[PDB]
């Protein structure tokens, strides 16, 4: 086969930026918080019913 | 005596209604599992305005709740209050509306009423005497304007001697719920002219209005607009149920209201209304209700009542206070503006007093008037129905159900009449 | 997103039907639902109220509007999985050698991190004394032990807690009371104890073992009785917001000072046919008459009877004017003025006559048992 | 109390019929294998999930699917796969030859054995439902195999039933990119038949969404694999609201009424967003009116087609998440005042506002990440036209000397049919001109 | 409730937007990740709901490699995700390249962007734009973005710190074209425009700071400040405060003359500046100096038209007034005869930061000058000539025509450039 490897995999991503079908855009960023978690957005204070 | 049921259709109206019977429940103590825990023999005095009787001693609300679909019934059950209401009580469809007029008047609705209208007669008659009706319901939506119509126009052929009321929330025109909210509008206020005794009109654009200027909220919710009307409902209704000065029932109400046979259309607004931290500062003196109540900005309709003029006005004081300053207040504020009181008709502005106040506050006031103002809301309505019969778009569902062009035709003419002839006093002078 | 699910059963009253509930938990942003078991309806539409994380154990109780429902058990699997270690069940007594000090030792197990779930004091019978200790009938120092028992006032008390029989063991320190004041002085044997007989207070030692003194002391059918003496006494009820607030330790020790012989005092949880009876005298007057007996439904709250001369005259003079917030201005020394924060909420009370209290005392102890 | 039965036919509507099923199983919270999960085996008292779901008495719920393709490989990769345990083991109905995109042989020749048994499989599954709403039906129009059938269904299921709803969630030709060589041949006379029976059309052109996954999915090599979720996650969004609680439900017999403004007229074309991946998510706070906003923008719409160019009839758009129905209010009085976007002279108002209470859950190792707002349109604007425009100029130039029509001869299919068929699209084209004319 | 958007083009922009952000970052208490370590600094950045911040900023050039370290160093997590557009080839100082041939297939996605953060914000104040003229890219791709965005939005107010190039020091070679038709397009559409030539900068650092090889990493540094000192007053308490749409109607003196020159004061290192007072009177007294004007420009060589100078500091207002005494009655500086009072007084409070391993130190006291002065056609005076000289004999101009511009359009550039100074020579006229 003489295949291409994971660790060779990766060099190709940075070189020209060739990727395998439907793989995304790594950038190796620092997240304080579980990408998977946790729902990326922002929330606008909502209390309960004011009017009370 | 002088009781009244309550009947609500399509979920606009029944929405609304989970607040009225929570706000009404809360003044006369009643716990949720129908037992009394008030303080004051007053408390319970009236326990007749609005409820009734059955064995063991809890307590339970008459209402009657109908709509074609299971997804607004459902709902209002789990809330909390919502164990009061009678599961015998209960009648739903099994389809839908689907938003057509034409659908929920005749195809579908006309099939399910006499279930809806076995439930209301065994009430009426099961009283001691009955006053009148009230229900909530959407003129916006094809459930609610086609059914809730058709529950009226019967009701009125077999009750000839009482008096019904109207709390609809009449779609304003910048926002729109429905793209079909021009047509089941028009055509319902061709039904409910002729045999509602009394139709008052509330915009949802209002309700926004009032919120994001006097309250200095920061997000409102649905429930938020809807608990200021279950307690404005009361206004009308409050002193029918306590000691005052100056009692008057529901009809006493009506006597003062409609000068002509045709114009019956009222607005409201509710005051005082303080904001959380705008709570203390403010001073509460007799004078400090008075202005907001007549305040342009706190009518709780869109049309504007600075445009037209009050051919009667009407006001409901809350709470004790002294009887003169009631009066001396309303005068001076009906002379300093002479110009905007149609002139033929002296002393134009009516008052109560109801000893027992809303509990939260000291004093309060309950907005009512038929003004030149609601002209306007029907022009805007007016305008936009021309637009859309000229090119007959959106109209194959509601020909599909049996109805003919030429009754559509018919309920335009009479919308357009009673426009007309409103303003034909505007400029009558004696 | 991640639930638990605790199967409910609510008493009603109209009849003597009962039925269950799922009581759902949104740990999420701690909203509250409920679904019933018969005729499969969707019955709490899924609202906000108030429930606290550490309310919500197995044999707890807490009140949501103006209802009274408990626990029964675990519901799903998935659920008995997170609270299987967490959440045991430990039980803890006072010897009365300490009778004098029992408001001080309660004052550090809140801050401790447990919670104070269940609490009674009575007076040991020689009949049962000796089934108090089944294992140790052997031992050379049983029978002494046992006679020891039967001497004065015993305070009991069940320790719930986030591994609490360990925690509680660690917290008093080691066995023997001489050894403890050497290396653990920041211990309750390090302050108190006296003689190797008597330590301050025994504990639960076993998982196995703690069931059983739990069931002993508080089972629906216990030999031990309240000994409540109903003459020349005044009562007064330590209301809610004391117990969520984690000072219930200094209300009950600040009247012990005093000199007051503390006789009896078991906890009591109320609904409202049982709360606005007891308050429905004052419907004349303290225009907060429905307030100050519905907060009363919501929590814990503890029960006290005080005597030394003048139930009420003597102990009013301490209890001080009615509204918290003149009773500083005032009363500076006074007892509420120290806890009590606004009018509804005023820490202590007590009734208003001398000659009126007797009832007053009886009802919680006589009748409502 | 409101179920629907949802009919897949035609392999690329399989895939992506397929598809949804995974995001509407991982949604409600029912595991792979038909038992739920043994964690919260009856955790969830409430019965919200019947919209999709029947309970079979004791055990796990069947999917209200069924499964159709006239060539046995592509389901029976369906059914050696996890999810075989999953789907009734005799509604899956396979033949024996492919309809080799021949459209003539998927209506006159071969579909005639095979009719019959579909249409039993679908009085069986109503006859459970009480309530049933309408029809969702699955089909790509640029295959011949799935045109045919999908043509006779809907035919069929007219007479048998009546006045059901239905709608059909098609893929129509791409402008520019294509797939087989015959695609204009077989989309115009599938218009024909999907005309005068179905009382929506969507529109789902392949070309728009590889646009649509490059530009923001930040994914350079996509796949038929990315383009299925995207629909399954576009049928949660209208579907949301029947199995949800809401503060303003709206009904799927409550969408046909809001959507079509004369007989004739029944196609629109939808769009989604916010697709945003967790790579560069959580920089934006993904506002209400900037969500909306964006709703309109040309890129993003799912069909290659230019709004610009035309008008706009009706748009009905139901939001998910947590908007607060002020700011609801607050995105739509900003698009009217805009003046690039333009409705219909006869339409004063055309919003149909929806919210709901369940925000979308994520496909697990997806290029969707979770966010709280979502917003789903489908608007009914002029600019359809374009589309079949371009459509029917292709056709001109192959029956210009009869270039492939002798093989659709061969199947029965009479030669008028086309004759009969151009007027139709013809007859079409003119009437969104009539429609959009000012008064 | 008030916000300013950033606008960054070409490699001097880029390179110039980039030392004012760590100076903005170090400034508010938020670190190079864009998490905050535990309502003033609304005026730059916003918040996501959850974590860190974005700061309002889009970044456009045509050449990868200026931007393509912004995202492999150090500042990699803040600037937006998508919105550093970059393109695939370079100019190469081809003016009309950047106007006619490959600046129209990306501006697109430039006014998008633009129309996105309009959105977000409440406030829009104005447009601060940094464009440098010396380089072809950075001024096509800058003029179309300019006449662009005034006909979209309308009389929202802009700003711009280009960069032109030195009176005898040049980097390029054919600057004298880029330069002049760079004035026409943003003689109508920029309201203020501030000249800050290089030559100035290098006698500003070393004659003070005593640096020998400054090096462009300390050149982007100065900028840096001034934008801090003049957008001061916006992001905390003041007793005085002028906001940026208070700019126009301060300085301009007519529709048409809409520039002034740059200076700053005082700066001085730290080894050698904690040996004096640093008194108003003189720090003042620095600010007119000859040799300090951030631009090269002589000011006694014109006249003065308006001056509006922003304290920054704890100074006192009271030594504000008996300064502006002093310099009114020096005979050497003379203001014109029209304008009787030429001053606009700003005062603000927090003193300003350093950033670490600067060359400026921490004074507790500095004035940031930006006044039109009659002056400035000295540049406009010599650049001229320049181009006229070149274009005797059509140098380059084979080029230039190769991209699709027209002959016509260099010659009407010679015309506008000689009504500019037309009207300064008018204005500089006693009554
Ligand atoms: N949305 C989507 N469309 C697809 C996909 N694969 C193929 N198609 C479309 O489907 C058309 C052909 O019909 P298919 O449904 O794929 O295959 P089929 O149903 O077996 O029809 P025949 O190929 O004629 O047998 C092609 O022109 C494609 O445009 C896919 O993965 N997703
Ligand atoms: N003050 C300052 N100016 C710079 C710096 N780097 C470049 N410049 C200016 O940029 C001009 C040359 O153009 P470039 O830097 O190459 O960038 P450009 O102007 O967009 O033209 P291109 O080369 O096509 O990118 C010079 O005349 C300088 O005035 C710097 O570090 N500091
Ligand atoms: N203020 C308020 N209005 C509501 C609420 N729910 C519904 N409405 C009104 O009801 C109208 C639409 O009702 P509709 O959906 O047709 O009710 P249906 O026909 O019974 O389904 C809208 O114009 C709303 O203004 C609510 O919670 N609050
Ligand atoms: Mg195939
Ligand atoms: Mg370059």
């Amino acid at each position: 086969p003489a295949v291409n490897d994971q660790a060779a995999h990766d060099q190709y991503v940075r070189s020209h930026g060739n990727y395998e079908a439907g793989e995304q855009k790594n950038r190796n960023y620092n997240w304080k918080v579980d990408p998977q978690q946790h729902r990326f957005g922002k929330t606008d204070k909502i209390a309960s019913n004011e009017v009370v | 005596m002088r009781e009244i049921v309550h009947i609500q259709g399509g979920q606009c109206g029944n929405q609304i209604g989970a607040k009225f019977w929570e706000v009404i429940s809360d003044e006369h103590g009643i716990d949720p599992t129908g037992t009394y825990h008030g303080d004051s023999d007053l408390q319970l005095e009236r326990i007749n305005v609005y409820y009734n009787e059955a064995t063991g001693g809890r307590y339970v609300p008459r209402a009657i709740l109908m709509d074609l679909e299971p997804g607004t019934m459902d709902s209002v059950r789990a809330g909390p209050f919502g164990q009061l209401f009678r599961p015998d009580n209960f009648v739903f469809g099994q389809t839908g509306a689907g938003n057509n007029w034409a659908k929920g008047h005749y195809t579908e609705g006309a099939e399910l009423i006499d279930s809806v209208l076995d439930v209301v007669r065994k009430e009426a008659e099961g009283c001691d005497c009955l006053q009148g009706f009230q229900i909530t319901h959407s003129l916006g939506g094809g459930t609610g304007s086609g059914m809730g119509t058709l529950l009226i126009s019967k009701v009125r052929e077999e009750y000839p001697d009482r008096i019904m009321e109207t709390f609809s929330v009449v779609p304003s025109p910048k926002v729109s719920d429905t793209v079909v909210e021009p047509y089941n509008a028009t055509l319902s206020v061709h039904q409910l002219v002729e045999n509602a005794d009394e139709c008052m009109v509330i915009d949802n654009e209002a309700l926004y209005d009032i919120c994001f200027r006097t309250l200095k909220l920061t997000t409102p919710t649905y429930g938020d607009l809807n608990h200021l009307v279950s307690a404005a409902m009361s206004g009308v209704t409050c002193c029918l149920r306590f000691p005052g000065q100056l009692n008057s029932d529901l009809r006493k109400l009506a006597v003062n209201l409609i000068p002509f046979p045709r114009l019956h259309f009222f607005m409201i607004g509710f005051a005082p209304l303080t904001s959380r931290g705008s709570q203390q500062y403010r001073a509460l003196t007799v004078p400090e209700l008075t202005q907001q109540m007549f305040d342009a900005k706190n009518m709780m309709c869109a049309a504007d009542p600075r445009h037209g003029r009050y051919l009667t006005a009407s006001a409901l004081f809350r709470g004790r206070m002294s009887t003169k300053e009631v009066d001396e207040q309303m005068l001076n504020v009906q002379n300093k503006n002479s110009s905007y009181f149609v002139e033929w008709i002296p002393n134009n502005i009516k008052s109560s007093i109801c000893d027992i106040p809303p509990k939260g506050l000291k004093m309060a006031v309950t907005f009512v008037g038929n003004s030149t103002a609601i002209q306007e809301m029907f022009k805007r309505v007016a305008e936009q129905f021309t637009a859309m019969f000229r090119r007959k778009a959106f109209l194959h569902w509601y020909t599909g159900e049996g109805m003919d062009e030429m009754e559509f035709t018919e309920a335009e003419s009479n919308m357009n009449d009673l426009v007309s002839e409103y303003q034909q006093y505007q400029d009558a002078t004696a | 997103d991640i639930r638990y699910i605790f199967i409910v059963e609510w008493f009603d009253t109209a009849a003597s039907l009962i039925r269950t509930y799922y009581l759902t938990y949104f740990t999420q942003d701690k909203t509250i639902e409920m679904y019933d078991l018969k005729n499969k309806k969707v019955f709490l539409k899924r609202c906000e109220y108030a429930i606290k994380d550490s309310d919500l154990y197995i044999g707890s109780i807490l009140n949501v509007y103006s209802r009274q429902l408990k626990i029964v058990d675990f519901a799903d699997v998935f659920t008995r999985s997170k609270f299987q270690n967490i959440k045991e069940k430990t039980f803890a007594m006072i010897k009365p050698d300490a009778y004098i000090h029992i408001g001080k030792i309660i004052s550090i197990i809140e801050r401790s991190g447990l919670q104070i779930s269940n609490l009674k004091m009575t007076k040991m019978s020689q009949e049962d004394a000796r089934e108090f200790y089944g294992e140790h009938k052997g031992k050379p120092f049983y029978d002494g032990l046992v006679n020891f028992m039967s001497s004065d006032l015993i305070v009991g008390m069940e320790l719930v807690g986030d591994n609490a029989i360990k925690r509680w063991r660690e917290l008093l320190g080691p066995t023997n009371t001489l050894v403890a004041r050497e290396q653990a002085p920041n211990s309750i044997r390090g302050l108190f104890g006296t003689d190797g007989t008597r330590n301050a207070c025994h504990g639960s030692d076993s998982p196995g073992s703690a069931f059983r003194e739990l069931n002993f002391f508080f089972a629906k059918t216990s030999k031990l009785k309240t000994q409540a003496f109903f003459n020349q006494c005044t009562c007064c009820v330590i209301k809610p917001h004391i117990v969520k607030q984690n000072q219930v330790g200094e209300v009950i020790d600040m009247i012990l000072s005093e000199g007051f012989e503390i006789s009896a005092l078991q906890t009591f949880f109320l609904d409202r046919p049982t709360a606005e009876e007891f308050y429905e005298v004052y419907k004349g007057v303290l225009p907060e008459f429905n307030a100050i007996a519905e907060h009363l439904t919501s929590g814990m709250c503890y029960a006290l009877e005080v005597r030394q001369e003048n139930a009420v005259k003597s102990f009013r003079d301490i209890a001080g004017p009615h509204d918290p917030e003149i009773a500083k201005v005032i009363r500076p020394n006074t007892i509420r003025a120290r806890f009590g924060i606004d009018r509804v909420k005023n820490g202590i009370h007590c009734t208003d006559l001398e000659d009126d209290g007797v009832l007053e005392v009886e009802y919680f102890f006589n009748a409502l048992q | 109390m409101r179920e629907v039965i949802s009919i897949h036919v035609g392999q690329g509507g399989i895939q992506v019929g397929n598809a949804c099923w995974e995001l509407f199983c991982l949604e409600h919270g029912i595991q792979p294998d038909g038992q739920m999960p043994s964690d919260k085996t009856i955790g969830g008292g409430d019965d919200a999930f019947n919209t999709f779901f029947s309970e079979t008495g004791a055990g796990k719920h069947v999917p209200r699917a069924v499964f159709l393709d006239l060539e046995p490989t592509v389901i029976d990769e369906v059914r050696t796969g996890t999810y075989r345990q999953l789907f009734h083991p005799e509604q899956l109905i396979s033949g024996k030859e492919d309809a080799a995109n021949n459209f003539a042989r998927g209506h006159y020749t071969i579909g005639k054995e095979i009719v019959d048994l579909c249409l039993d499989r679908i009085r069986k599954l109503a006859d459970n439902c009480t309530g049933l709403q309408g029809f969702l039906v699955f089909n790509s129009v640029g295959g011949g195999t799935g045109s045919g059938l999908g043509s006779l269904l809907l035919e069929r299921l007219s007479v048998d039933y009546g006045k059901k709803s239905k709608l059909g969630f098609t893929i129509y030709p791409s402008p520019q990119v294509s797939t087989a060589v015959v695609e204009p041949y077989n989309s115009i006379l599938s218009t024909h038949s999907l005309l005068e029976h179905t009382d929506v059309a969507v529109m789902l052109d392949n070309e728009a969404i590889y646009d649509i996954c490059r530009r923001n999915l930040d994914i350079e090599r996509p796949t038929y694999t990315n383009l299925n979720r995207l629909i399954a996650q576009v049928i949660s969004s209208l579907t949301a609201s029947l199995r949800f609680d809401g503060a303003l439900n709206v009904d799927i017999t409550e969408f046909q009424t809001n959507l079509v403004p004369y007989p004739r007229i029944h196609f629109m074309l939808s769009s989604y967003a916010p697709i945003i991946s967790a790579e560069k998510a959580y920089h934006e706070q993904l506002s209400v009116a900037e969500i909306t906003n964006s709703a309109f923008e040309p890129a993003n719409m799912m069909a290659k087609c230019d709004p610009r160019h035309g008008k706009y009839m009706a748009c009905s758009m139901m939001y998910r998440g947590d908007v607060v129905p002020k700011d609801v209010n607050a995105s739509i009085a900003t698009i009217k005042t805009k003046r690039t976007i333009q409705f219909v002279d006869w339409c004063p108002t055309g919003f149909k506002v929806g919210i709901n209470y369940q925000p979308p859950t994520v496909v697990p190792g997806g290029d969707l990440a979770k966010v709280m707002r979502a917003v789903c349109m489908i608007s009914n604007s002029t600019a359809i036209a374009e589309v079949f425009s371009r459509l029917d100029h292709k056709f001109d130039l192959m029956y210009a000397k009869r270039a492939f029509v002798h093989w659709y001869v061969g199947e029965g299919m009479e030669e008028g049919e086309f004759s009969e068929a151009r007027e139709d699209l013809a007859a079409l084209e003119k009437d969104y001109e009539e429609v959009g004319i000012e008064t």
